[PDB]
RNA sequence: UGGAGAGUUUGAUCCUGGCUCAGGGUGAACGCUGGCGGCGUGCCUAAGACAUGCAAGUCGUGCGGGCCGCGGGGUUUUACUCCGUGGUCAGCGGCGGACGGGUGAGUAACGCGUGGGUGACCUACCCGGAAGAGGGGGACAACCCGGGGAAACUCG
RNA sequence: AGCUAGUUGGUGGGGUAAUGGCCCACCAAGGCGACGACGGGUAGCCGGUCUGAGAGGAUGGCCGGCCACAGGGGCACUGAGACACGGGCCCCACUCCUACGGGAGGCAGCAGUUAGGAAUCUUCCGCAAUGGGCGCAAGCCUGACGGAGCGACGCCGCUUGGAGGAAGAAGCCCUUCGGGGUGUAAACUCCUGAACCCGGGACGAAACCCCCGACGAGGGGACUGACGGUACCGGGGUAAUAGCGCCGGCCAACUCCGUGCCAGCAGCCGCGGUAAUACGGAGGGCGCGAGCGUUACCCGGAUUCACUGGGCGUAAAGGGCGUGUAGGCGGCCUGGGGCGUCCCAUGUGAAAGACCACGGCUCAACCGUGGGGGAGCGUGGGAUACGCUCAGGCUAGACGGUGGGAGAGGGUGGUGGAAUUCCCGGAGUAGCGGUGAAAUGCGCAGAUACCGGGAGGAACGCCGAUGGCGAAGGCAGCCACCUGGUCCACCCGUGACGCUGAGGCGCGAAAGCGUGGGGAGCAAACCGGAUUAGAUACCCGGGUAGUCCACGCCCUAAACGAUGCGCGCUAGGUCUCUGGGUCUCCUGGGGGCCGAAGCUAACGCGUUAAGCGCGCCGCCUGGGGAGUACGGCCGCAAGGCUGAAACUCAAAGGAAUUGACGGGGGCCCGCACAAGCGGUGGAGCAUGUGGUUUAAUUCGAAGCAACGCGAAGAACCUUACCAGGCCUUGACAUGCUAGGGAACCCGGGUGAAAGCCUGGGGUGCCCCGCGAGGGGAGCCCUAGCACAGGUGCUGCAUGGC
RNA sequence: GGCGACACACGUGCUACAAUGCCCACUACAAAGCGAUGCCACCCGGCAACGGGGAGCUAAUCGCAAAAAGGUGGGCCCAGUUCGGAUUGGGGUCUGCAACCCGACCCCAUGAAGCCGGAAUCGCUAGUAAUCGCGGAUCAGCCAUGCCGCGGUGAAUACG
RNA sequence: CCGAGGGUAGGGCCCGUGACUGGGGCGAAGUCGUAACAAGGUAGCUGUACCGGAAGGUGCGGCUGGAUACCUCCUUU
RNA sequence: AGGCAAGGAGGUAAAAAUGU
């Protein structure tokens, strides 16, 4: 799971992405965020589309 | 976001696993394989069983602690 | 009218070498964002299942028969009746349904590709040509009556 | 790795449009297979598509061709054509109704539903076009097709304005506080008008049909648009969506704050463990932009499967060697055939695409027209160098002869001494043995050491080499026998007979095993003894299997030159062994050492190449997993050969270089040890430290290079610590704001002192005025600010030292 | 107030364990420093530390300051002692606001451990070691036996 | 008659699961040793054989990717 | 005789786990 925090629980229906992460041994995938149970890493302002965070409504 | 969440509870060093990982039994109870802190590693601060150490513990998995302070 | 390298084993090097990266591309998917037009393109999975509507008919200038249609009368009427016709309905007949449309399961094979062979063949329709089209008979549908079967239908 | 029995061929027949084992009856026994059959897995195949410089590699979505299949499996029937998607029969599975007997189905047609899924469309309009079928025609169908819809799903085109405009508004951000940045960007003026609205409005459609003309040509007529009131055209007419990725290196683009190896990022390397150009935000910038990214897949890069275009001493990689089968390969001259090969001609290489040229859409994408190209394959002719083949010849290769060697080549039969060990005889006695020391161990039942004899196995000293032989494994007393290779000289014979060699057969150290012997030494295991923390080990004392032979099996190895074999070439010098010669010098053939060219990552190799070439074989394709599993084979077993992958790491690795190191080597050195004197350790005390105590016993110094140290002077101060009392712009520096007083002195009360409270004399300066009186300098005092103060933390931010 | 604690440990010192010594009495030889609110002569009072009086210097001129081991005379006579001096009681003195924690010094008394020190270990090659005094600096005083110096006596051995 | 398929028994194969069972990779500071790298403290590596907590050890053979100084005698220039 | 080595010996080489 990329990003800080996660409403990811236990019986969470979630979308894998693919792309082995270097550190954790034998973890070859990702959870793409902003689909099904996994949600947008909250209040990321920068690299957003990669974390499924919808554009913040500027005042 | 960086969440302030961790529990700064102390514990007895039960047993040394590899890397610098320890099954340390806390003040309150459960023994968790607790890995040493990075800071500690940097300042070469050894630990042996029979110690009382500060162990920062996660909300996500209260099973993997982190030995923060030099005893 | 065509050819780029880079990062990474070491304290440093050269090499061996692998891993990884920048290009292009897709039937794509996902995220975020999203104004319009053209053009293509869109079940890459379960050849899993399938509700409903259509997707293959057509010819009255092959011929018979039902129902109504009008022009007439034979018919007072009620028939029927005679016919041209109008149209429909199926039936028989004829041609088309073997194309067109779909899919890729199968198949590693003369299946496909390619180049040939057929003294081992066919080819409705189409065209070129030749010759013809004399006579007789018959059954079967529809239709009618009669059943069987819950229906589908089905026999006599 | 073998497969096959309608299997293979025949005769006869049936069946078919037709050949045919297609099918059957009967014979014959074949047929295919490592030029990889059968089996398994996988998969529609192609024109093409992508990619690639190309060769190639992937792929076959869409469009075109072909196949197969229409729920699964049969089967025919009908027909010109099917074994038939929207025909039939049957079985099966599923759903559907059933009055339970029975029937109904088939979307892989369009659309849709549902499921599965990351994911894929509207239950649309139309027959106007073009095609289909039928029909004389009218016409009827037509989910073919034409269109419309939806999806940034791709491609292409366009919009989100344009011109001006500060030596630079604000906001936000940096700053070294001046300023910089965002940025002419905005604001603002002018312009233009996507949108949108009004008017018009297509092309695509002229045939079929009717008349004249013969129902022929030909001429005229009349009708007809789903898209669509769309495109577009004319007028009208507002400034009118920007986003997404990235910003350590690769890679275009950096600063701040948050954060502290956490939370995170990551494609690799790797950032994060308090100055993060790598995380999170901010500004700024870069890239693209109606997109931008990520994922997945393909090619590319990867000459990383290398045909073009890699290799094999040491990096992965030469089989352990022979001898060979298949295959691959092949010397010189002459002649034919001309199969390969080349050339020319033509046929084919459909269309689309791709290439070019023009053309049409307002451009383009898209499309149209025309051209060319094309790997391949077909046929006709030709060419003959090469390859091929057949014929003839030749001697350079190869083999043979004659003569001669060298040899630890192999087998077999013998035999000769030394030694060990044992037995026996003697003589002799207190130990021997062993070791770094020891100890078990054997010894007066007389060992050891000594001589005499015998027994027995096994190995073969000196020669001995750096040598020789062998294809390796290997092989050493000497003799004899059988026999293998090999070299030379003679150039005498044969006349290309050659080279390699997948498989195959053979050999193949040691250990091992099996049966039979043999057993002296030795010696796994095993039992002792030591050593040691331990000692299953080295060191010693024993000791079995084994080692030896015979026959059988095993096959491995660092079976190594870690160098496959052959042949040709390309300096020399050198030592060597072994031949030949007109022999202090040439020439052959081995074995070494140093070196030319060359090569090689280097090391090195270098006429015995690791050089230049050629032929053939083996093998490699990152490391670990692993020589492992699984299968197969072989073996009596151990085990061997064959030989993965999942996963997993960013390496593993070679060569050398600089260091560091060494219980490597040399040369040195120092009070290093030794030679010597004196102390330390022991006493007591002095001091410093650890520790512990404590309110605190400040803080630092840590092996040498901390510990009579910072401290060259702790009663107070020092003092950094603790208790308590108090002080707050404060003991100390530089300013403000103000406010009254203000130079300076002496108390008094309280208090441990500090501090606090408070009294009085106490104002002169520059002065202006007759004075009253006023202001400001110097100087303190009160309140808030700027600030001080911190021996408070970081020597892993530092300078200094 | 604490840094000065103290069940211990460890580090460097100092002084011992005596007769080559010890104690006393006389007698001699240095160097190098240091000194004005300082060194302090000399004289007297003190057992003495010291005190009071007080010259001289501003220093090669006065001081510190006696050098000590040494030399001689006297005693001690091999012991826990005339070794050894800790510890502890008393009395003092000084410097400072003040010595309780926590000073130095004097005097009288007390006379502990210790008869040359295990494994180890250190230092040092010539005026060195050893041994013996002296000076400084910090400093009111000093816990200094430390440190930095200065001289006196003065070796042993280095095969290698 | 052939025949899709079915039955009956035997075989093979694949998938699912599977008690039980091997079982490898990694790991900064686990543990036990110290095998290996410096005559790595007994050269190593190597085949095999036997044994052992474990690296390993030892036998036999193989290899070099391993190694040779100093006094004191004797054999001779 | 000494020289310098060639070669054989014989003696040395044999003993090493503890942190912050
Ligand atoms: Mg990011
Ligand atoms: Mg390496
Ligand atoms: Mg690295
Ligand atoms: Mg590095
Ligand atoms: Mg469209
Ligand atoms: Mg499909
Ligand atoms: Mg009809
Ligand atoms: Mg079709
Ligand atoms: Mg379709
Ligand atoms: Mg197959
Ligand atoms: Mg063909
Ligand atoms: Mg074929
Ligand atoms: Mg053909
Ligand atoms: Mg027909
Ligand atoms: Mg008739
Ligand atoms: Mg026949
Ligand atoms: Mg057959
Ligand atoms: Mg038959
Ligand atoms: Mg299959
Ligand atoms: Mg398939
Ligand atoms: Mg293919
Ligand atoms: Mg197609
Ligand atoms: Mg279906
Ligand atoms: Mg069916
Ligand atoms: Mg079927
Ligand atoms: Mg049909
Ligand atoms: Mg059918
Ligand atoms: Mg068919
Ligand atoms: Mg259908
Ligand atoms: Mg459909
Ligand atoms: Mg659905
Ligand atoms: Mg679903
Ligand atoms: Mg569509
Ligand atoms: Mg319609
Ligand atoms: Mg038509
Ligand atoms: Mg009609
Ligand atoms: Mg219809
Ligand atoms: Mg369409
Ligand atoms: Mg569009
Ligand atoms: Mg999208
Ligand atoms: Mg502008
Ligand atoms: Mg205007
Ligand atoms: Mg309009
Ligand atoms: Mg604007
Ligand atoms: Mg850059
Ligand atoms: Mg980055
Ligand atoms: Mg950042
Ligand atoms: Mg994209
Ligand atoms: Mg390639
Ligand atoms: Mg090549
Ligand atoms: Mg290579
Ligand atoms: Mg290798
Ligand atoms: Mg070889
Ligand atoms: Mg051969
Ligand atoms: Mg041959
Ligand atoms: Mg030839
Ligand atoms: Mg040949
Ligand atoms: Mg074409
Ligand atoms: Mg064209
Ligand atoms: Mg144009
Ligand atoms: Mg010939
Ligand atoms: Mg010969
Ligand atoms: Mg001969
Ligand atoms: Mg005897
Ligand atoms: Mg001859
Ligand atoms: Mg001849
Ligand atoms: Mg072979
Ligand atoms: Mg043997
Ligand atoms: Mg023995
Ligand atoms: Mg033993
Ligand atoms: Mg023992
Ligand atoms: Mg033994
Ligand atoms: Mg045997
Ligand atoms: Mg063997
Ligand atoms: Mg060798
Ligand atoms: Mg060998
Ligand atoms: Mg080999
Ligand atoms: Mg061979
Ligand atoms: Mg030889
Ligand atoms: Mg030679
Ligand atoms: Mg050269
Ligand atoms: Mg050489
Ligand atoms: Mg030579
Ligand atoms: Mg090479
Ligand atoms: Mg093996
Ligand atoms: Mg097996
Ligand atoms: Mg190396
Ligand atoms: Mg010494
Ligand atoms: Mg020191
Ligand atoms: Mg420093
Ligand atoms: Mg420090
Ligand atoms: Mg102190
Ligand atoms: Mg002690
Ligand atoms: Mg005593
Ligand atoms: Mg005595
Ligand atoms: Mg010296
Ligand atoms: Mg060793
Ligand atoms: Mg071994
Ligand atoms: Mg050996
Ligand atoms: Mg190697």
């Amino acid at each position: 799971i990329p990003g800080e925090g996660h409403n990811l629980q236990e019986h969470s229906v979630v979308l894998i992405r693919g792309g082995r992460v270097k550190d954790l041994p034998g973890v070859r995938y990702h959870i793409v965020r902003g689909v099904y149970d996994a949600a947008g890493v909250k209040d990321r302002k920068k690299s957003r589309s990669k974390y499924g965070t919808k554009k913040p409504k500027e005042a | 976001a960086k969440e302030k969440d961790t529990i700064r509870t102390e514990g007895v060093v039960t047993e040394a696993l590899p890397n610098a990982t320890f099954r340390v039994k806390l003040d309150s109870g459960p023994e968790i394989l607790a890995y040493i802190s990075g800071k500690m590693r940097m300042h070469y601060i050894r630990i042996l069983p029979g110690d009382r150490v500060v162990v920062e513990i996660t909300p996500y998995d209260p099973t993997r602690g982190r030995i923060v302070y030099r005893k």
